[PDB]
This record gives structure tokens, sequence and C-alpha cells, in this order.
């Protein structure tokens, strides 16, 4: 229960923080952090994949 | 580290443009000014939405329509 | 004119088909098929709107309408043929889905019709699925 409450607290916090991490994205980041993955590397990968996803979604939208 | 990652991600969402009593000296234009500004923002936003939908329809009516 | 008019005839058939098959009694499959037809008819109306705009600009004529309408002529012929066949056999449920499969195969000859029918078949199977 404590894990779930921390999870949805982080969800609300990120939503206020104008960063928009979703349910499973937050779970994945939690699992990586307990796996021993640097938060900064996680965020860098997240931002790079956000940019790549934006570009790819634009391209696929005009490719529909 | 999750909080740090959230910190780096912060500000990455879409920006938001819209989201006993007075002692006789508490009479302040700021409260009434804020109310006026809010009621301005509502109206303005509605007319902006109307303009944007009108522009979208104007473009579509100038567009071939099959793609 | 009479070469183009079959498109409008097909349209009057499609409209009657939609109206009939949007009554609850005619079944959810037919309801969704009518909804898809309503989308297609909206597209048709948009096309005719654009042609009206070009009329109102004094920039269209006869053969241009005949040229512009040829893709739409084929599309509407196909749509009305499907609607008429489904109506005349009063197909419901898996019967109608069967008919839609077979028609989609018979309309393999033209890619426009193939794409339209594949869209329709996915959409209509969504309720059935």
């Amino acid at each position: 229960n404590a894990v779930r409450e921390t999870m949805d607290v982080l969800l609300e916090i990120s939503r206020i923080l104008n960063t928009g991490l979703d349910m499973e994205t937050l779970s994945i980041c939690v699992r990586l952090c307990e796996q021993g993955i640097n938060p900064e590397a996680l965020s860098s990968v997240i931002k790079e994949l956000r940019k790549a996803t934006e570009a790819l979604k634009a391209a696929e939208n005009m490719t529909s | 580290s999750v909080l740090d990652l959230l910190v780096q991600l912060a500000g990455s969402g879409p920006p938001r443009v819209l989201q006993n009593v007075r002692y006789g000296g508490y009479d302040c234009c700021h409260l009434s000014g804020i109310e006026a500004d809010v009621r301005s923002i509502i109206s303005g936003e509605e007319e902006l939405c109307r303009d944007l939908i009108r522009k979208t329809l104007q473009v579509m009516e100038a567009a071939p329509g099959t793609g | 004119v009479s070469r183009i008019l079959p498109v409008a005839a097909s349209y009057s058939t499609v409209t009657r088909f939609i109206e009939e098959k949007s009554s609850f009694e005619y079944g959810q499959v037919n309801h969704a098929l009518a909804a898809a037809m309503r989308t297609l008819v909206k597209e048709y109306l948009v096309l005719v709107t654009q042609l009206e705009q070009l009329q109102r600009q004094g920039l269209l004529s006869l053969q241009k309408l005949w040229f512009y309408i040829q893709p739409a002529m084929r599309s509407l012929d196909i749509l009305a043929s499907l609607a008429t066949s489904v109506d005349k056999g009063e197909c419901i449920g898996g019967a109608t889905l069967s008919l839609l499969h077979d028609r989609s195969f018979s309309y393999t000859g033209d890619s426009q019709a193939q794409e339209l029918c594949l869209h329709l078949t996915k959409a209509a199977s969504t309720p059935y699925f």
C-alpha cells in the first residue's frame, strides 16, 4: 500500500511539476532506480526519447 | 533519484495560460481586478476558440477534402 | 448529365439505406454500418461544398465537374451497390458481415474501393467483435 501511495503522490507531484510522468512510466523509473540507475541518466534518456517520439509521431502522422 | 528525474522533467508538460471580513481598509482593487481579469480571460478564450474553429473550417472549405 | 446522375441516384439510395438501418430494430451491426455511411456522406458533402465554392468563384465547368466527380462517381457507385445488396437480402449480423467480406473481395479490382471497404469492415466488426 505504501508503494502505491508513494506512486500516486509522485504522479500528482509530477503533474504539478509540469513534467507529466504517467503511471507505468513512473513504475518503470521506480524499478530502474531500485535497480541502480542514475536519475540523471534516466531523465536524459527520457528527454531524448521524448524528442524522438515527438519527431516520429509527427512523421508517422504525415505518413498515414 | 525519481524525484531528481521528475525535477529534470519538470516544465516539460504543456504550458498553462489558464488553470472575519474586510476591515474597511481591506477594500482593495486587487481582488476586484483579479475577478475582472478572470472574466476577461474566459470571454477572450471563448472568442479565440471561435476564431480558431472558424479558421479551421475556412481552410477545410478551401481544401480538396479527399486527403 | 445522365452519366453523372447515377452518382446522385446512388446517393439517394445510400441515404434511404442509412435512415432505414439507423433504426434500433435493424440491429447494431447495421447501426454502425449506417454510421460509417454517414461519415462517407459527410465526406461527399464536403467534396460538393468545395465544388460549390469553385462554382461560386466561376471556376468550374461540365467536364471539370465530370473530371472531379469521376473518383467520387466510382466511390458512390460502389457504396450504393453495397447498400442495395445488403438491403435487398435484409442481412443482419454475421450474414451482413459475410456479405461485407464477399463484397470487399469483389471490390478488389479498384484500390479506392478496397480501402473504403477495409475501413468499413474493420469498423463494423468492432461492435461484432
